C-alpha cells in the first residue's frame, strides 16, 4: 500500500540513521571523546518518534542477529512482519563483524532504542524487564564512553517506571547508580540521575531528604543545559517550599533562562508558574509578558487572576480565585504557596509604599495598607525590614517610616563587584572555548 | 582606543556576518591585508586591558604602601 | 517504605542495646540515607570513640559506609580499618571494592614512602591496612592468575609475597620470565630493582633445571661478579660445558670490562 | 569588562571555526 | 530534548499591556470634575 | 511462638501503661519507667517493615500506640529532646505504613504537636516541610494542626497581638506547654524587632511593644540581651546597623582581583 | 582485577585528555 | 597485563606532563 511503503521508506532511512549513529559511537570508542556518543545521544529523542513495529523488527534482524538473549526477549515483545519483499539485509557488520560481539556502547544503544519503542507503545512490563537487563548489562562494563549512554538509559529507565505509577521501586537503585556514578567521576550520568532523584522525591513530597541530598551531593558543572534547566528547577522548588525566596526566584529564573530554546513546553509552563508564586510571595509583581505568551497564557491564567489579586490588594478577589482554580493550584502542587501569599499578601503593599513614599507617616500607610490600627502598621514594617523587602528605619518617636537615602552606587565599589564578576565569567569562557579547540589528529 | 575598538567591532560583525561560503578558505587569503579580523582586534584589546590592569595594580599598591 | 530517618533518634538514647539497634538499622538501610545520615556523623562518632560500646565495630562499618557515600575517602578508609571483621572482609559488595581499592592505594603509597627511607624511621603501618592488603593478596593469588598479585606485590615492595607467588602453584616459569622482563624493562629505583632481581636468581637458583643465561643476565645486572663466578665454576664442576659456554658467551656480550676482569680473576684464584 | 567581553566573542569564533573545520575534514574523509 | 516527564498541558491583543491597564477606576474626566467641584468650594 | 508469646506480654503491659497514663494523676516516673522498659520490649519485636513478609499489623499499631503515649508524656516532662526523639521514631510509622495501619485522631494530635513544636524553636522552613506531607484536605480541616497553621500564619504577618488572643484556641494542654514556649519564642522575635528596624525606643513604649506586664521582665531582657539603656531611658540599637566599610578601600582585595585578571591573561593555557 | 581497570580507565581518561591538549599547544606553537 | 598496562599508562602520562610543560615554556620563548 501507499501508506505500507511510505513506513518501509521511512523505516530504512531511520535504519540508516542508527547504522550512522553505531558507527559513530564505534569512532568515538576508538578515540576516546565522548563527541560522537553525545552527537548519537543528541539524535537520540528524533528517533525517539517516527518508529513502528517493523522498524524495530528490521533493526534487531540486522544488527545483533547472534542469537542472543536480546533476540529471544524483545522480540517476544515486538511483533514480527511477514516475509517483506524489500528483504535488505541491513547488517553494518558483515563476516568477522557479525561474528565479534556487538559494541557495549553499540548494543546498549540498539537496547536503548528498544526500550524508547516499548515506552511509546505502552508496554510498561517489558520495557521495564528489557530496562533491567540492559542496565545490568551495562553495569557491569565500566568503559567511560559507555557512561553517557548510560545516563540516557537510566533516565529512560526512571521514565518507564514512573509511567509504572510507582517511581519507588527506584528511589534504592538509582541513589545507588549516583553514588558509583560519583565514584567513577562521571558526569553526565551523576546529573541525569541527581535530577531523576529529586523529581521522586518531589513527586512523593520528601523534601526534606532531597535538601539534604542536594546540601551534601554537588552538582558537575560541566553538564547539560538541559539537566542544568531541571536541577534548577528542581533546587527552585526545594528553597521556596523551605522559605529561602530570594534563592528560589534567582534559580528559577536561571533554570528558565536555560531552558531548550522551544523545545519543553510543559518545563517553561511549570517553571512560570512557580516562579510566579515565588516572586508574588517576594513581594514583586510579575512581568505580563509571561502572562501574555501563546502557548502560557491558558496555563498560567489562575496564575494571572491570582496576580491581579495580590496586586489590587483584595483579599475577597483572592478568595474567589482560590475557590474556582484551588483545586487546579493544588494539582499543580502549589497550593501551600498560594496560602502562603493569601497570608503574607500585605507585603507587596508595603514593598510598594516602600517605592513610592520615603518618609511616610505610621498613620497613613496604615490608611493606605487598609490596616486596623497604626500599631499594627509599625510592627508589620519592622517585619518587612527584616524581610529584605524593605529597606527602610521607623523613627518611633514621631512615628514616621523614613525611607534609607539613596547613595550614588557608581562612587561605591559594587560596580567593581558586578564588572570583576562579568569580567571573571569572560575570561572562563574564553579559557573553556581555547581549551577544548578540537585540533584533529595530524 | 575604545571608539576604535567600536569602529573595528563594526568592521568585524560586517565581515563575520557575510561569512561568504564561495570558497571560504579562499575568502579568508584574498582579504589578508592586517585588518579587521583579529590583527586591528584583540591587538587593541590586549593593549587596553595591559594598559588599565597595570594602572589599577600600581594604584592599589600606591594606596597601601603610602600610607 | 522507609521515607523517614527517625532511626538517629534511637541513636540518641542512653540504653546500649537500643544503640546497638539503632547502629544495625541504620547500617540495613544507609545505602540510601546518606544525605541526612551524614549530618549526624558524631553521633555515630562518639560510638566508635567510646571504647565501651558493646558493637564498636558495627558503628565503625557505618561511619566508613556514611563517610564513602558522602564522598570523604579518606575517613571512611580510616573507619572501615576502625571496624574489624565484618568491615571489609565480606569482599562481596561495590562499597567493599570501592574501599580496599582505596585501602590498596593507600598501603602502596605508604610502602614506596617506607622504601625510600627504610633505616628504622619507616612510619608505622596500622596492622589493619596490612591486613586488609593480605587478604586482597591472597585472594588475587587464590582466584584467578597471579600476574596482578605480582603486579600488586612490586608495587607495595612487599618482596616476600612477590617471591611467594612466582614459587606458587605459579601455572608455569613464563610468569617467572614475565617478572624477569617487568622488572628489567619496566622499574626505576635501582634498589628495589636490585632486590627483586635478588629474589628472581634465588628463585632461578632453586629450580630443578636453573635457567643459568637469566641468573646470570640478572647478576650482570646486580653487578655480582663473585656470583657469576662461582656459577661457572660449579657449573664446570658439574660437567655442563655447553650451558658454560653459552653462559660466557652471553656474559662477554653484555656484561662490562670490569665485570668481565673480575669474572676472570675470581676464576683464575 | 568591554575588552574580557570582546575576548570571549573572538575565543568563541575561533572555537566555531575550528570545530566547523574539523567535521567538515571529516565529513570529506569519508 | 523535549521534556516530556513534564506534562504539556476572547483577547486576540496585538498590543502589549502593562499592569495598570488592568485596574479599574472611575473614567478620569469624573475623577477631574469630582476634584474641580470639592475645591471649587 | 516466641514471637507470639512477646507479643503478648507487650500487650499485657501495655495495657499495664494505659491503666497508669489514664489516671487523673499518671506518676511522672512510674510512667516514664513503664514507658523506657515497653520501649526496650519492642524494640525486641520491630521498628521497621524489614522482611517482606507480612508484619503482623497488632504489632504495628502496638508499636505506633506506644510511641504515641510517649510522646505525649513527653510534653507534660517539658524534655524537648524525648519530644523529638519519639517524632522522629514515630513519622516513620505514620506515614510510611498508612496503605495498611488505621489513623486514629490521636493521629492528627500528635502532627499538630509536632507543628506547634517547630514553630516555637522558630524552624519554620522546617514547619513547611513537614506541613506539605499532610493532605490538603486536613490542611483546614483537622483543628490539630490548623491550629499551629494557623498561628504560623499570624506569626507571618505580624499578627502578633492576634496570636497572644488566639492562644486561648489550644485544644489540648500539651498545646498549652508549647503554646507557651511559643509566646517566649515571639517575645525574642518583637525584641529584635524593636533591635533592627527602630534606630531608638523608650522603656514606657518598649515594654508595650515586647507584650511586659512587669517593668522587672523588660530589665531582665535588658541584663539577658543587654541592650544599652540610654541617657534619657531610650535603648539605643545604633551600635548594630552602622556603615563600616564605606570608608577605607578594600586596597588589597582588589591588587589581588587584578592580579588574578593578569594571571588568567598571561597563563599559557 | 576491577581496581586494575577503575586505575586504566582513570590513567587513559587522563591521557587521552592530555594528548589532546598537546596537541593543541603543538599547533598554537607551529603557528 | 593489567600492570603493565597501569605502568606503562603512567609513564606515558609523565611524557606528556614534560612535553607539555616544554611546549609550555617554547611558547613563552616565542612570544619573547
Amino acid at each position: 500500500a501507499a501508506a505500507e511503503h511510505s513506513q518501509r521508506e521511512l523505516d530504512t532511512v531511520t535504519l540508516e540513521d542508527i547504522k550512522e549513529h553505531v558507527k559513530q559511537l564505534e569512532k568515538a570508542v576508538s578515540g576516546k571523546e565522548p563527541r560522537f556518543v553525545l552527537r548519537a545521544l543528541r539524535m537520540l529523542p528524533s528517533t525517539s518518534r517516527r518508529l513502528n513495529h517493523y522498524v524495530l523488527y528490521k533493526a534487531v534482524q540486522g544488527f545483533f542477529t547472534s542469537n542472543n538473549a536480546t533476540r529471544d526477549f524483545l522480540l517476544p515483545f515486538l511483533e514480527e512482519p511477514m516475509d517483506t519483499e524489500a528483504d535488505l539485509q541491513f547488517r553494518p557488520r558483515t563476516g568477522k563483524a557479525a561474528s565479534t560481539p556487538l559494541l557495549p556502547e553499540v548494543e546498549a544503544y540498539l537496547q536503548l532504542l528498544v526500550v524508547i519503542f516499548m515506552m511509546n507503545s505502552k508496554r510498561y512490563k517489558e520495557a521495564q524487564k528489557i530496562s533491567d537487563d540492559l542496565m545490568q548489562k551495562i553495569s557491569t562494563q565500566n568503559r567511560r564512553a559507555l557512561d553517557l549512554v548510560a545516563a540516557k538509559c537510566y533516565y529512560y529507565h526512571a521514565r518507564v517506571y514512573e509511567f509504572l505509577d510507582k517511581l519507588d521501586v527506584v528511589r534504592s537503585f538509582l541513589h545507588a547508580r549516583l553514588r558509583t556514578a560519583t565514584l567513577r567521576h562521571d558526569a553526565d550520568g551523576q546529573a541525569t540521575l541527581l535530577n531523576l532523584l529529586l523529581r521522586n522525591y518531589l513527586h512523593y513530597s520528601l523534601y526534606d531528604q532531597a535538601e539534604k541530598l542536594v546540601s551534601k551531593s554537588v552538582f558537575p558543572e560541566q553538564a547539560n543545559n538541559n539537566e542544568w534547566a531541571r536541577y534548577l528547577y528542581y533546587t527552585g522548588r526545594i528553597k521556596a517550599i523551605q522559605l529561602e525566596y530570594s534563592e528560589a526566584r534567582r534559580t528559577m529564573t536561571n533554570a528558565l533562562r536555560k531552558a531548550p530554546q522551544h523545545t519543553a513546553v510543559g518545563f517553561k509552563q511549570t517553571v512560570h508558574k512557580l516562579l510566579i508564586v515565588v516572586e508574588l510571595l517576594l513581594g514583586e509583581i510579575p512581568d505580563r509578558l509571561q502572562f501574555r505568551q501563546p502557548s502560557l497564557k491558558r496555563s498560567l491564567m489562575p496564575y494571572f487572576l491570582l496576580t491581579q489579586a495580590v496586586r489590587t490588594g483584595n483579599l475577597a478577589k483572592f478568595n474567589q480565585v482560590l475557590d474556582q482554580f484551588g483545586e487546579k493550584f493544588q494539582a499543580d502542587g502549589t497550593y501551600t504557596l498560594i496560602i502562603r501569599l493569601r497570608h503574607n499578601v500585605i507585603k507587596t503593599g508595603v514593598r510598594m509604599i516602600s517605592l513610592s513614599y520615603s518618609r511616610i507617616s505610621l498613620a497613613d500607610i496604615a490608611q493606605k495598607l487598609q490596616l486596623d490600627s497604626p500599631e499594627d502598621a509599625e510592627f508589620i514594617v519592622a517585619k518587612a525590614i527584616r524581610d529584605g523587602v524593605i529597606e527602610a528605619s521607623i523613627n518611633h518617636e514621631k512615628g514616621y517610616v523614613q525611607s534609607k537615602e539613596m547613595i550614588d552606587i557608581y562612587s561605591t565599589r559594587e560596580p567593581q563587584l558586578a564588572f570583576h564578576q562579568r569580567i571573571s565569567f569572560c575570561l572562563d569562557i574564553h579559557n573553556m572555548s581555547v581549551k577544548a579547540m578540537r585540533f584533529p589528529p595530524k | 582606543v575604545v571608539k576604535e575598538m567600536l569602529e573595528l567591532a563594526k568592521n568585524y560583525n560586517k565581515a563575520v556576518e557575510e561569512e561568504d561560503k564561495m570558497t571560504p578558505e579562499q575568502l579568508a587569503i584574498k582579504n589578508v591585508g592586517k585588518q579587521d579580523p583579529k590583527r586591528h582586534l584583540e591587538e587593541h584589546v590586549d593593549v587596553l586591558m595591559t594598559s588599565n590592569i597595570v594602572q589599577c595594580l600600581a594604584a592599589m599598591l600606591d594606596t597601601v604602601v603610602f600610607k | 517504605i522507609t521515607s523517614a530517618a527517625g532511626i538517629i533518634s534511637l541513636l540518641d538514647e542512653d540504653e546500649p542495646q537500643l544503640k546497638e539497634f539503632a547502629l544495625h538499622k541504620l547500617n540495613a538501610v544507609v545505602n540510601d540515607f546518606w544525605a541526612e545520615i551524614s549530618e549526624s556523623v558524631d553521633k555515630i562518632e562518639v560510638l566508635y570513640e567510646d571504647e565501651g560500646f558493646r558493637s564498636r565495630q558495627f558503628a565503625a562499618l557505618v561511619a566508613s559506609k556514611v563517610f564513602y557515600h558522602l564522598g570523604a575517602f579518606e575517613e571512611s578508609l580510616n573507619y572501615a580499618l576502625g571496624a574489624g571483621d565484618l568491615f571489609n572482609v565480606n569482599d562481596n559488595s561495590e562499597y567493599v571494592e570501592t574501599i580496599i581499592a582505596k585501602c590498596i592505594d593507600h598501603y602502596t603509597k605508604q610502602c614506596v614512602e617506607n622504601a625510600d627511607l627504610p633505616e628504622g624511621e619507616k612510619k608505622p603501618i596500622d596492622q589493619r591496612l596490612e591486613g586488609i592488603v593480605n587478604k586482597m593478596f591472597q585472594r588475587c593469588l587464590d582466584d584467578h592468575k597471579y600476574k596482578q598479585a605480582i603486579g600488586i606485590a612490586l608495587e607495595t615492595r612487599r618482596l616476600d609475597v612477590f617471591e611467594k607467588t612466582i614459587l606458587e602453584s605459579n601455572d608455569v616459569p613464563g610468569m617467572l620470565a614475565y617478572s624477569l622482563k617487568l622488572c628489567m624493562s619496566l622499574m626505576q629505583n635501582k634498589q628495589f630493582r636490585n632486590k627483586v632481581l635478588r629474589v628472581l636468581v634465588k628463585i632461578y637458583m632453586n629450580l630443578e633445571k636453573p635457567d643459568f643465561i637469566n641468573v646470570c643476565q640478572c647478576l650482570i645486572f646486580l653487578d655480582d661478579p663473585q656470583a657469576v663466578s662461582d656459577i661457572l665454576e660449579k657449573l664446570v664442576k658439574e660437567d655442563n660445558l655447553l650451558m658454560a659456554y653459552q653462559i660466557c658467551f652471553d656474559l662477554y656480550e653484555s656484561a662490562s670490562q670490569q665485570f668481565l676482569s673480575s669474572v676472570i680473576q675470581n676464576l683464575r684464584t | 569588562y568591554l575588552a574580557s567581553l570582546i575576548r570571549s566573542v573572538v575565543a568563541l569564533h575561533n572555537l566555531i571555526n575550528n570545530k566547523i573545520a574539523n567535521r567538515d575534514a571529516e565529513k570529506k574523509e569519508g | 530534548d523535549e521534556f516530556e516527564e513534564f506534562p504539556a498541558e476572547e483577547d486576540a491583543h496585538v498590543w502589549e499591556d502593562n499592569w495598570d491597564d488592568d485596574n479599574v477606576e472611575d473614567d478620569f474626566s469624573n475623577q477631574l470634575r469630582a476634584e474641580l467641584e470639592k475645591h471649587g468650594y | 511462638a516466641t514471637s507470639g508469646a512477646v507479643l503478648q506480654a507487650a500487650t499485657g503491659m501495655y495495657e499495664q501503661l494505659k491503666g497508669e497514663w489514664n489516671r487523673k494523676s499518671p506518676n511522672l516516673s512510674k510512667c516514664g519507667e513503664e514507658l523506657g522498659r515497653l520501649k526496650l520490649v519492642l524494640l525486641e519485636l520491630n521498628f521497621l517493615p524489614t522482611t517482606g513478609t507480612k508484619l503482623t499489623k497488632q504489632q504495628l499499631i502496638l508499636a505506633r500506640d506506644i510511641l504515641e503515649i510517649g510522646a505525649q508524656w513527653s510534653i507534660l516532662r517539658k524534655d524537648i529532646p524525648s519530644f523529638e526523639r519519639y517524632m522522629a521514631q514515630l513519622k516513620c510509622y505514620y506515614f510510611d505504613y498508612k496503605e495498611q495501619l488505621p489513623e486514629s485522631a490521636y493521629m492528627h494530635q500528635l502532627l499538630g504537636l509536632n507543628l506547634l513544636f517547630l514553630l516555637s524553636q522558630n524552624r519554620v522552613a522546617e514547619f513547611h516541610t513537614e506541613l506539605e506531607r499532610l493532605p490538603a484536605k486536613d490542611i483546614q480541616t483537622n483543628v490539630y494542626i490548623k491550629h499551629p497553621v494557623s498561628l504560623e500564619q499570624y506569626l507571618m504577618e505580624g499578627s502578633y497581638n492576634k496570636v497572644f488572643l488566639a492562644k486561648g484556641n489550644i485544644p489540648a494542654e500539651s498545646y498549652t506547654f508549647f503554646i507557651d514556649i511559643l509566646l517566649d519564642t515571639i517575645r525574642d522575635e518583637i525584641a529584635g524587632c524593636i533591635e533592627k528596624a527602630y534606630e531608638k525606643i523608650l522603656f514606657t513604649e518598649a515594654t508595650r511593644i515586647l507584650f511586659f506586664n512587669t517593668p522587672k521582665k523588660m530589665t531582665d531582657y535588658a541584663k539577658k540581651r543587654g541592650w544599652v539603656l540610654g541617657p534619657n531611658n531610650y535603648y539605643s540599637f545604633a551600635s548594630q546597623q552602622q556603615k563600616p566599610e564605606d570608608t577605607t578601600i578594600p586596597s588589597t582585595e582588589l591588587a589581588k582581583q587584578v592580579i588574578e585578571y593578569a594571571r588568567q591573561l598571561e597563563m599559557i593555557v | 582485577r576491577q581496581y586494575y581497570l577503575s586505575k586504566i580507565e582513570e590513567l587513559q581518561l587522563i591521557v587521552n585528555d592530555k594528548s589532546q591538549n598537546l596537541r593543541r599547544l603543538q599547533a598554537q606553537r607551529n603557528e | 597485563d593489567l600492570y603493565s598496562r597501569y605502568k606503562k599508562l603512567q609513564q606515558e602520562l609523565e611524557f606528556l606532563e614534560v612535553q607539555e610543560e616544554y611546549i609550555k615554556d617554547e611558547q613563552k620563548n616565542l612570544k619573547k
